[PDB]
């Protein structure tokens, strides 16, 4: 029952400075919280960067530094490199246990922004013949990674009934693709008529909506 | 000497069962190191499980997990142990042992623990039937299978470019669902046949499915 | 009694 909070995501260009913050729900973050910073690169490669607020793990480059800014813990990456693109987790010490924060996705721009191509797929008639309907929305070849998918049935926003998946960064394109599935009972699916996927990404100046009607 | 924390243990375990994970240290004086266990679950982040001092005088746990895990070590065997008891779905994750050097300094390769009462089930494979600027998108939905993994190919491997097989998601039913997608010229929608070849080895299931407009 | 490597917290 302590929550450590961080920025969802941060975007930078190679050579600029990134500042990540780490907040405690109890109150101010002090040196008695011994803020720890851990990095996760793709394929679950974890690296310890900082421990005890300020102490670097030996051999970690000095361009990573830990500090306190006001009532929070902070990791600063000065001159962030393409190599530093990763998820950064902070852990705060609370007397007898560590709590990790939810992590921050730091992007180091290696290419131009690419708007996703958005496609929508209605349930197959085969899957309908069983008691389930799944509508799939595909966001194809977009950069950077940050994207939002909203599902809407007859103009109504949905919740708790969708799950999404993302590919790893493409070898060639540096892009991502995303697949979101909305699952309904064949009855729930046949009760309403219009199924809509709303996509927000930085390469789209306004949200894109892909929609189909039943039949 | 190159350092290495070699982990062993893990796998699929039924709700309420118990597991023991081992972490053998190589290349350091294991005897003078604080050791710790953390875990990484799909929708969650890193979660700290606990730590133990080199002499085992002190063993600290996360309050929410202290009645489920037991950390121990045998310095003569250079090994650290994590004992899991009465496990539940939320314990599904990759578990890591870490060596403290001013921070989480040294890490093991990770051990996957999957907690589920689900039975082996082959997937059902539904089409994702097809358009953007002469480009069309089609695919297959590989739904309701257990356990992981699944493999997906297109046209027996002859089709590869423009292919994205996505990570599976775990549904509330306890079964996995996965999607595989390909973009192609829409020219081709009527002069090429597209088939996805799905292999779920755990259940000896192989299904070929044609995607048509 | 040998040393102890510095822990991630104090
Ligand atoms: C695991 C570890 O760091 N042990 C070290 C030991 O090797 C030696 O450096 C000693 C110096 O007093 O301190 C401690």
């Amino acid at each position: 029952q302590a929550v450590v909070t961080q920025e969802s995501a941060l975007t930078t260009s190679p050579g600029e400075t990134v500042t990540l913050t780490c907040r405690s729900s109890t109150g101010a973050v002090t040196t008695s919280n011994y803020a720890n910073w851990v990095q996760e690169k793709p394929d679950h490669l974890f690296t310890g960067l900082i421990g005890r607020t300020n102490n670097r793990v030996p051999g970690v480059p000095a361009r990573f530094s830990g500090s306190l800014i006001g009532d929070k813990a902070a990791l600063t990456i000065t001159g962030a490199q393409t190599e530093d693109e990763a998820i950064y987790f902070c852990a705060l010490w609370y007397s007898n246990h560590f709590i990790f924060g939810s992590g921050t996705k730091v992007t180091v721009l290696k290419r131009t922004v690419a708007a996703p191509s958005v496609f929508i797929f209605p349930p197959s008639d085969e899957q309908l013949k069983s008691g389930t309907a799944s509508v799939v929305c595909l966001l194809n070849n977009f950069y950077p990674r940050e994207a939002k998918v909203q599902w809407k049935v007859d103009n109504a926003l949905q919740s708790g009934n969708s799950q999404e998946s993302v590919t790893e960064q493409d070898s060639k394109d540096s892009t991502y693709s995303l697949s979101s599935t909305l699952t309904l009972s064949k009855a729930d699916y046949e009760k309403h008529k219009v199924y809509a996927c709303e996509v927000t990404h930085q390469g789209l100046s306004s949200p894109v909506t892909k929609s189909f009607n039943r039949g | 000497m190159e350092v290495k924390l070699l982990q062993s243990g893990g796998g699929l375990v039924q709700p309420g069962g118990s597991l023991k994970l081992s972490c053998a240290a190589s290349g350091i004086d294991f005897s003078g190191y604080w050791m710790s266990w953390v875990r990484r679950a799909p929708g969650k982040g890193l979660e700290w499980i606990g730590e133990i001092t080199p002499d085992s005088s002190t063993i600290n746990y996360a309050p929410s997990l202290k009645d489920e895990f037991i950390i121990s070590r045998d310095n003569a065997k250079n090994t650290l142990y994590l004992q899991m008891t009465k496990v539940r779905s939320d314990d599904t994750a990759l578990y890591y042992c870490v060596s403290y050097y001013e921070g989480f300094a040294y890490w093991g390769q990770g051990t996957l623990v999957t907690v589920s009462a689900a039975s082996t089930k082959g997937p059902s494979v539904f089409p994702l039937a097809p358009t953007s600027g002469g480009t069309a998108a089609l695919g297959c939905l590989v739904k309701d299978y257990f356990p992981e993994p699944v493999t997906v190919s297109w046209n027996s491997g002859a089709l590869t470019s423009g292919v994205h097989t996505f990570p599976a998601v775990l549904q509330s039913s306890g079964l996995y669902s996965l999607s595989s997608v390909v973009t192609v010229p829409s020219s081709s929608l009527g002069t090429q046949t597209y088939i996805c070849n799905v292999n779920h080895k755990p259940s000896n299931t192989k299904v070929d499915k044609k995607v048509e407009p | 009694p040998g040393s102890t490597a510095p822990p991630a917290h104090g």
